[PDB]
């Protein structure tokens, strides 16, 4: 599919290698706070772990639940949010060591919950005796530090192992998987709600304002324009000059809908949930329910 | 303000009395011409060039009823010449090309233009 | 002098805040007879999930 | 502390919570993108028809 | 999707002249403002038009 | 600076006293008719070309009470030329055409051209 | 998909000149901000078109 | 949704404020006889 | 989504700040008049 001209060089195939951003850190903590994926983080979360669980102890049924099943959720929303959602548990005594297994703690313990931002990944052991080049050793919450088995890792979908430490040890935000789309469709936004302030503007082309403007003495044209704007309606005719020249210019985006389409429609697939939702036409077959209406994406979840 | 003696030391050329007799009067009212201020510094150059160009071509000074306005086309004996044409079609910048103080008028306030107010 | 795009404008921004609220689009157009109703029935199904 | 109840919605990352004073994000928050928007759809709506 | 343009007479000179510093001013102070209930005022040798 | 001195250089051929009682006038306020700045070498170029037509066609200097623009057909005597015709309808580039010292003024400044700010 | 096209008057020459650095230089600054938001200022003897 | 400019004047909000008419009674009557509202008044 | 121009300022997040009318009680009679309201408030 390559002869003869040089269609050869300015196709899109060699115009343009491939590559993808690293968003950093503080771009990931806004996306989180922004509007948009704050459901994305919120519905996808929350089709995971609302009454899905099974659990294989009756006996004390669902003791998770009232303790920690909604530590977890926070933690698997820090999940999506950053890539990296944390639970960290500790004995009455602070310790950097390990918690000690030797007889597992009954109960006598506190639970803690961190984001990826705060949190972070440390020290792989490069050789492949314990935990391969994934899994850290050790790492910091905080000024702190916490040891490995202390620690349980809401690790989201990880990259090639090359370049693990670029996301520090662990899972991928979805702002990640799309910053493409989040940036693309605030992009369609903003322009959406100044276009219509401008869709239409209304101009004086009058002959002479050449020289009121430059002999500076251009006071009263623009004091009778604001009185004649202050009425111009439906029910009082401009008067103008046959010299002068009234006219009307539009400018609007004329393929709004089809950006805001595309961009949409990426981020369904990228995310998982169906299109419905992202447009707000959860109604239709995007529910609660599980009978169909959860079958719609329930493979993603 | 030294209107009157700033006036005489920036155009040292047109005349004594006559220029003394006519700036006091378009003194008065130059500012319903030109809707500057004389404060900042080279608009007061601007001020004096149209008080100047009022005074040159006003009646009183070079017996001249008629209007003035530019030349498009002067022919004198066996001399003539034909000026390029430029910004036809309003007796404004025609007034003011009539003389060079004018012609000075429209462009040291040729940079203030733009559109306003949407 | 007319708002060429307002109905793809409101129907833009009308949508995201049904995203975000997590209320259908219908009730915010108002429409709310169609499959937004109180009985959970089917209707609450619609965005019950969000809630 | 233990006197008072808190009902607090969706929270940010901890680096920022303060900026919240310690706890919940108002949907305003989450649609502030959106409300200014809106209202300026709908107030451009009311004014072009009488021009 | 839409660009204004104030094609206007004269610019050619303002910035070769490199005083065009005012008429920048004004459009942004113009531009500061236009809307639907603003309306432009420019010159019959001026031309507003607009691009998609 | 040495404004007035650096154009006595520049331009060896004017006069003497008549520039040298016009520059320290024009030199005032050149700086609203060309935003320039008096570093960038030959920008300085352009400032002096600009200072030096305010003043050859200042009326104090050749006592041409009238305006001063470019000429599009002349005829003296027997000998007749027209100009072909160039960017018609702009009284700056008229103006500035009408000696050559303006000439040279559009033109060390003819590369700034091109659209802005949208 | 469609080019933006500043059909500029005097371009000819600055070429020619190879002195066509400025005008570049003004239409990649004013390329960084065409958008709906600011109106472009041109020459009535510029035309600005587009072309898809 | 306000600032920057003089849209804080001219839009639908400021532009009008809100008043009743008091259609008078002898207006009061004559619609009792116009046809539209004929139907309306003996429908409802 | 703010950055490399004036875009910042000019866009709708800027370019106007929220506020809310307090429509005065006078007019808060009017409208219980009007008649689109009357079957609003009717209705409810």
């Amino acid at each position: 599919d390559v002869l003869s001209g040089l269609i050869n060089r300015r196709n899109s195939m060699a115009r343009n290698r491939v590559s993808h951003r690293y968003l950093s850190d503080e771009e990931m903590r806004v996306m989180y706070k922004a509007g948009l994926m704050s459901k994305i983080i919120r519905l996808k979360a929350g089709y995971a772990l609302n009454d899905t669980l099974k659990f294989e102890s009756t006996q004390d049924q669902e003791i998770y639940k009232k303790r920690l099943s909604k530590h977890v959720k926070n933690a698997t929303k820090f999940m999506l949010g950053f890539g990296r959602g944390v639970i960290v548990v500790f004995k009455n005594g602070d310790d950097l060591s390990k918690p000690l297994e030797r007889g597992v703690d009954p109960k006598l313990l506190k639970i803690r919950v961190f984001s990826g931002d705060i949190a972070k990944g440390n020290n792989p052991d490069n050789d492949l005796r314990s935990e391969r080049y994934y899994k850290p050793k050790n790492y910091t919450i905080k000024g702190h530090t916490i040891h490995w088995t202390r620690v349980v890792d809401f690790t989201y979908y990880m990259p090639s192992e090359n370049e693990l430490p670029d996301y520090y040890y662990g899972g991928m935000s979805e702002s990640e998987l799309i910053y493409e789309q989040f940036i693309n469709d605030s992009v369609v936004q903003r322009a959406s709600g100044s276009i219509i302030e401008k869709a239409s503007t209304f101009v004086y082309k009058i002959k002479g304002y050449k020289q009121l403007i430059q002999a500076k003495k251009e006071e009263d044209i623009i004091k009778y324009v604001s009185t004649c704007e202050d009425g111009r309606s439906i029910y009082g005719g401009l008067i103008t000059d046959a010299d002068d020249e009234v006219s009307t210019l539009t400018q609007s985006l004329t393929d709004l809908d089809k950006v805001d389409n595309v961009t949409l429609r990426r981020i369904a697939m990228v995310t998982g949930l169906g299109m419905t939702v992202l447009i707000g036409e959860q109604a239709s077959g995007l529910n609660a329910s599980g009978e169909k209406e959860r079958q719609g994406f329930q493979d993603t979840i | 303000m030294a209107l009157i003696d700033d006036f005489k030391a920036r155009f040292p050329n047109l005349d004594g009395s006559l220029v003394d007799a006519l700036v006091p009067v378009y003194e008065n009212n130059y500012s319903c011409y030109y809707g500057g201020s004389y404060e900042n510094d080279c608009d007061k150059e601007a001020i004096l060039l149209l008080i100047a160009h009022l005074v040159v071509t006003d009646p009183s000074y070079s017996g001249d009823e008629s209007s003035s306005r530019a030349v498009a086309s002067q022919s004198v004996g066996s001399v003539s010449v034909s000026f390029v044409a430029g910004s036809t079609g309003s007796d404004w910048t025609n007034w003011l090309n009539s003389t060079r103080y004018g012609q000075l008028f429209l462009m040291v306030t040729s940079n203030n233009m733009g559109p306003s107010f949407a």
